[PDB]
RNA sequence: AUAUUGGCGAGAGACCGAUAGCGAACAAGUACAGUGAUGGAAAGAUGAAAAGAACUUUGAAAAGAGAGUGAAAAAGUACGUGAAAUUGUUGAAAGGGAAGGGCAUUUGAUCAGACA
């Protein structure tokens, strides 16, 4: 539980270095997408991935270079489609699906504050755990930037905003940063060897549950 | 005979032809050398017919003798073709002694391509690919469209943040 | 396979006369049968007609830009016909083939080295 | 089927090329290109530059130097047609240009050997440029076309 | 954003279509409080609706100078249907829990209905006008 | 033995597939028109199962927005699929007494492979 918090996920002890790579032979939109993750994630290095070094051979490099997490974005066609967060030692790994990206905010260099919604389910709070870990644990209050991760279904929406406080019990906020929708898949448990959940269409049949 | 077999399948049906838009004709009778079909390049019209095939990794060269026109059960006599390329082309040559120069270099040619089909192993040793083709069934395409549009409506993200900023900064005053 | 450079002679579509004027007249070509038509008597400034002079080069006829003749394929047994003719013909997976079977045909065509003209057909992730 | 297979098939056997009677002959350059001539380049990195002409190469190029000490043009290969050849000539006989060839320029920061070879050539060439007045100033400056210049009339 | 929106719709409404088109586009892109006040003024002949497309034999008036049009009319019945919908959309917004003051009609659309009669469908979608922003060095 | 476009009752089709096939697949010889003899239409399909939308809110109400049912309301009795004419909205572009068309290109939009 508390032992888990540290052993599988990154805590407020180090700066977490995130090895941002891309699926082989990707085009403009993937790097355009990498430029949006270059801002939001704490200490990203972009690695141009040049054919070979299967997966374990990568892990050997990021042990030596001493990274914490791997993130890989993929493209079937000209649109971005899938996002894969892996933790480098042990390997709790989360796969995701993007069906929304639309682009007037233009943010500062100040580091954004986190907020999460509706993770009653234990599988939900293990994903909430990932985004608590992978995003910065700095929040500088001033600069007034908020990153959300709302999950009212099995769909998770992340957005950025600017909050203005008036003393009459109300707060205003403007749209900023990338529009986004994610879907959880897999939880491969080993680096890529094992599964814990792996979405099927055998769900959607229930119309409920919500993991 | 065989001229009568040819004319009756040239027109009047060879019921395994593919008419390509190029006007080309392809016999899919598994035992032909050229995938295309023409006179004595398709294995029914011709009576003497050689071919290279593969059943496993073992590349055999099948051979059809006019002796066996009576019995279709044992038509194609077959011989294994070692595995090294140089001795195999030499192995080929001896079988094709005193035949048409058609089957001479064309079985040599079948063997060539089918050996460089064993570039499959090259693709399958250095596989380790993190992609794999996924179908997009149009039912799922709407279970994951019309439920996201129903999610956002019931989500009320603004009100959720408006709550959990006031509820935060009252307790963190 | 070594081919000449492709010269098309007429890149444009031979649209029917007054197909753009009226909606009931289809864009599909028909010859103006009437004796007093200025199209039939091929006047200056009137639409060009299909005639045999526009015939494509025989060595580069039916060829896609890559110098390949397109060949429709439904399944593995029909794809296996183009084993010997890899640099002449290229596979075209038929429109009605399911997403389950397209992955079978694409993997098999990769193995034999036969070129598929239409990948990404029903290959959504 | 779905396209019944054709009766005739075109042959798979690749045809051997017919014997070509096209024998390569060495390039006959124009008379204005004599080894040791002040050139003006037209296209490339060094457009509008005055340049010393040194050697005719094997791949129909021409080997030329600035010198690099004067105008910033090193030992370059150049095309014959991309070049203006003026009448002014410097002596070239004292330069050891004979060493390098086509194989010297194979590409597949800057190599030190290239800088050393440059300085060896450039010393033996300034040895001649220093003689005639203002020629070093003429090499340093860039060629252009002023308003009213007719290249068909400008006897270069 | 569907979260920042409310929408009313009237269907198979026995109104003149050609009048409804004009009074719909007259009110398009306006703040809700200004919009409802405007239609009250049209009812009392204070302001007139600018007629632009379906505008034959309309009496020329001075009140059209606001919109840069010579022709203008006071169509009581058509406006009556529209302010009924706007009152409905206002209550639809307060059902969801939107702000009333920052509300404006974004998409108002009117098209013909099955028929002789000449009935018409109307739909209008009201939206928040979101500003509320700050920065830090 | 032969005839048999009626009646009673079967069996069939290289026939038609809702502007076809009988006039009529259906409240069809019906609605209706004609003083009357007569003339005589149009009109098929929710879904596997009504599970035909409980409840909340807005409105005088029809209805609207939520919510729910269903595999799918992109199936809600105006219900299979839903073309074009014609219209609305949104985005781009053009427009000094016509427009659409051809040859060629700029510009803007958009797209195909090859680099497996």
């Amino acid at each position: 539980e508390d032992d888990l918090m540290r052993y599988f996920n990154s805590n407020s002890n180090e700066p977490p270095k995130i090895f941002l790579t891309t699926n082989v032979n990707a085009k403009k939109s993937a790097y355009e997408f990498a430029n949006i993750l270059i801002e939001i994630l704490p200490n990203v290095t972009f690695v141009k991935r040049k054919f070979g070094y299967k997966l374990k051979e990568i892990s050997d490099i990021c042990i030596k270079r001493n990274f914490t997490d791997i993130v890989i974005i993929n493209e079937d066609k000209k649109k971005v489609t899938g996002l894969t967060f892996i933790h480098l030692p042990e390997g709790p790994t989360f796969y995701f699906k993007l069906s929304s990206f639309v682009e007037h905010g233009r943010p500062t260099s100040h580091i954004p504050e986190l907020i999460l919604n509706n993770f009653q389910t234990r599988l939900g709070q293990t994903v909430g755990r990932l985004f608590q870990s992978i995003l910065p644990q700095n929040p500088d209050i001033e600069g007034r930037q908020v990153i959300t991760l709302h999950n009212q279904r099995d769909y998770i929406f992340f957005r950025r905003h600017r909050y203005v406080f008036k003393d009459n019990e109300r707060v205003g906020l403007q749209e900023l940063g990338p529009q986004f929708t994610l879907k959880l898949k897999r939880l491969q448990r080993g680096i890529k060897e094992e599964t814990e959940w792996e979405h099927k269409p055998e769900m959607d049949k229930e119309k409920k549950k919500f993991y | 005979s065989d001229e009568i077999v040819w004319q009756v399948i040239n027109q009047s049906f060879c019921s395994h032809r593919i008419k390509a838009p190029n006007g080309q004709n392809f016999c899919r009778n598994e035992y032909n050398v050229t995938g295309l079909c023409t006179r004595q390049s398709c294995p029914l019209a011709n009576s003497k017919y050689a071919t290279v095939k593969c059943d496993n990794g073992k590349l055999y060269l099948y051979m059809k003798t006019p002796e066996r026109a009576h019995t279709p059960a044992k038509l194609w006599e077959r011989i294994k073709l070692s595995k090294n390329y140089t001795k195999a082309l030499q192995q080929i040559d001896e079988h094709l002694l005193h035949w048409s120069k058609f089957f001479r270099h064309k079985c040599k040619q079948r063997f060539t391509k089918l050996t460089q089909v064993m570039i499959t192993e090259r693709r399958l040793a250095l596989r380790e690919e993190e992609r794999h083709y996924v179908g997009v069934a149009p039912k799922v395409k709407r279970r994951e469209q019309n439920r996201e549009r129903k999610a956002l409506v019931a989500a009320k993200i603004e009100k959720a943040i408006e709550k959990e900023l006031m509820d935060r900064l009252k307790s963190g005053a | 396979l070594p081919h000449p450079k492709i010269v098309k002679k007429h890149t444009k579509k031979f649209k029917r006369h007054h197909s753009d004027r009226y909606h009931r007249v289809a864009e599909n070509w028909r010859k103006q049968k009437g004796i007093d038509s200025v199209v039939r008597r091929r006047f200056r400034g009137n639409i060009s007609q299909p005639k045999i002079g526009y015939g494509s080069n025989k060595k580069t006829k039916f060829l896609s830009p890559s110098g390949h003749k397109t060949f429709l394929v439904a399944n593995v047994k029909d794809l296996e016909t183009l084993t010997m003719h890899t640099k002449t013909y290229a596979a075209e997976i038929a429109h009605n083939i399911s997403a389950k079977n397209r992955v079978v045909i694409l993997a098999r065509a990769k193995a034999l080295g036969i070129k598929v003209t239409n990948p990404k057909g029903r290959l959504a992730l | 089927s779905a396209q019944k297979a054709p009766k005739w098939y075109p042959s798979e056997d690749v045809a051997a090329l017919k014997k070509t009677r096209k024998a390569a002959r060495p390039q006959k350059l124009r008379a204005s290109l004599v080894p040791g001539t002040v050139l003006i380049l037209l296209a490339g990195r060094f457009r509008g530059k005055r340049v010393v002409y040194l050697k005719h190469l094997e791949d129909n190029t021409l080997l030329i130097s600035g010198p690099f000490k004067v105008n910033g043009v090193p030992l370059r290969r150049v095309n014959a047609r991309y070049v203006i050849a003026t009448s002014t000539k410097v002596s070239v006989e004292g330069v050891n240009v004979e060493k390098f060839n086509v194989e010297y320029f194979a590409k597949e920061e800057i190599k030190a050997e290239r800088v050393e070879d440059q300085k060896v050539v450039d010393k033996a060439l300034i040895a001649e440029i220093k003689k005639t007045p203002l020629l070093k100033q003429y090499l340093s400056a860039s060629f252009s076309l002023k308003n009213g210049d007719k290249p068909h009339m400008l006897k270069f | 954003n569907p979260a920042k929106s409310a929408s009313a719709r009237g269907s198979y409404l026995r109104v003149s279509f050609k009048n409804t088109r004009e009074t719909a586009q007259a009110i398009n892109g306006w703040e809700l409080t200004k919009a409802q006040k405007y239609l009250e003024q049209v009812l009392d002949h204070q302001r007139a609706i600018p007629f632009r497309r379906f505008n034959s034999s309309i009496g020329r008036t001075a009140q059209g100078k606001e919109f840069g049009v010579t022709k203008a009319r006071w169509p009581a019945k058509s406006v009556k249907f529209v302010q009924g919908l706007l009152q409905n959309a206002a209550a639809n917004a307060e059902a969801k829990g939107l702000d009333a003051t920052k509300l404006y009609v974004s998409h108002i659309q009117v098209n013909q209905a099955p028929k002789e009669s000449s009935p018409s469908h109307i739909e209008l979608v009201v939206t928040e006008k979101e500003e509320a922003v700050a920065k830090a060095a």
